[PDB]
């Protein structure tokens, strides 16, 4: 294994991102499972040949109780890792009936090398379920560890609603968010909903300011 | 003459002359 | 006509009382702003060089923004600050009822 | 003779800023009697009931300190009115 090692470290550390990210979203997963160690990675998730095995990875996510309190409609939430390097529409179909049948309201999916246009255009089209797509690549580094990026919270509606009269403002005014910058793909923003960013001010230290995703 | 400080800016009808 | 002015200053006073903030809810500085300490000075200056009656007594002085001044100090100027929130909401806070500086 | 309620939008001078009631009145009123006027459609024979609105709503109306709005740029102060007119 020359460069099979780099390729074997690289979809681990997705899949540690993967698992970070779906825990800050809000679901259970143990902290023994997102800090999982590249040995028992290998042992679990690869065979003998050395190919990552990205079958075994799909993984089913369930909100915590915690969550549940704090927004009481959130669903399940299912991460797949395609084999083919290229997703085709075959296996659009396949996943999306597969979100269908299983009821998950939330649905993780990630293609290693590339997507072709044509599985684009039906993703939005199976209301209410949504279908979120990230790659191998892009996810090897998770962007919320990086100092310049401030800790997102996702403002629950209690608390938009609050904050919405404590200011006495319209979802307009806010400070606006981009659906596609990293962060909001990362929490899985929708349109609409407000989020909330702990800034590290120099001259005040923490400070907090709120963005909506319009 | 005809400044504001002898005419209303301005006169409007509350209700029908009653 | 009169019942369409009558509909449109209903309407009128209905989004004005929407508007407005009652007394015991207000949530802006207790004190008196440089802006608005200097504007009611202003203010009560032009009332008093149009011949506005006095309260305080005058010490010989003639000059109506000296006399403002002095009112301020005794705390008798007539006056309210309107403050306005972004949305259009506004607390009437009064002069005597802000604490200059 | 007809009683024709009106809406009047008068200004009030600081001389007049401790007597508003008839401040309005010998500003405005006074000079309407025994003039026709273009907006009723006759002369004015009086005027009684004369109320002045409130610039602060949520004042109750049984009150006798009521908010007039001074000019920005002018001492003067400007505010609603309803009075009724005698009207020939």
């Amino acid at each position: 294994d020359q460069e099979n090692e780099r390729n074997i470290s690289r979809l681990w550390r997705a899949f540690r991102t993967v698992k970070e990210m779906v825990k800050d979203r809000g679901y259970f997963i143990t902290q023994e499972e997102v800090e999982l160690p590249l040995e028992d990675f290998k042992a679990k998730y690869c065979d003998s040949m050395g190919r990552p095995q990205r079958k075994m990875m799909s993984f089913q996510a369930n909100p915590t109780e915690e969550s549940i309190s704090k927004f009481p409609d959130m669903g399940s939430l299912w991460v797949e890792f395609c084999d083919e390097p290229s997703v085709g529409v075959k296996t659009m179909k396949t996943f999306v009936i597969h979100i269908q049948e299983k009821n998950f309201q939330t649905g993780i999916f990630v293609y290693q090398n590339n997507i072709t246009p044509s599985a684009m255009k039906l993703v939005p089209s199976i209301p209410p379920a949504t279908i979120e797509t990230f790659n191998e690549a892009a996810l090897v580094v998770n962007i919320t560890h990086h100092e310049l990026v401030p800790k997102h919270i996702r403002l629950s509606s209690d608390e938009k609603r609050e904050l919405l009269k404590r200011y006495r403002l319209k979802e307009s005014q806010l400070p606006r968010i981009q659906r596609a910058d990293p962060v909001a793909l990362y929490l899985g923003l929708k349109r609409g909903e407000v989020v909330k960013i702990i800034r590290k001010s120099e001259t005040s230290g923490r400070y907090a300011s709120y963005r909506i995703c319009m | 003459t005809a400044t504001t400080l002898n005419t209303p800016v301005v006169i409007h009808a509350t209700q029908l002359p009653q | 006509g009169p019942e369409d002015f009558q509909q449109h200053e209903q309407i009128r006073r209905k989004t004005l009382k929407e508007k407005a903030i009652p007394k015991d809810q207000r949530a802006t500085t207790p004190y008196m702003t440089k802006y608005e300490r200097a504007r009611i000075l202003g203010t009560r200056a032009l009332q008093i060089s149009m011949n506005a009656p006095v309260f305080v007594d005058l010490e010989g002085e003639t000059d109506p923004l000296r006399i403002a001044m002095k009112e301020l100090a005794e705390k008798k100027i007539p006056l309210v600050i309107r403050r306005y929130l972004p949305d259009g909401s506004f607390e009437d806070w009064s002069v005597e009822e802000l604490i200059v500086d | 003779i007809v009683r024709v309620p009106i809406a009047l939008y008068v200004s009030l001078a600081p001389m007049y800023l401790e007597n508003p009631l008839q401040g309005v009145m010998k500003q405005h009123l006074n000079p309407l009697v025994m003039k026709y006027n273009n907006k009723v459609g006759g002369v004015v024979l009086g005027y009684e009931g004369l109320k002045i609105l409130d610039a602060d709503p949520l004042s109750k109306e049984d009150t006798s300190e009521k908010l007039i709005k001074i000019t920005p740029d002018t001492p003067f102060g400007f505010t609603w009115c309803h009075v009724n007119l005698y009207v020939w």
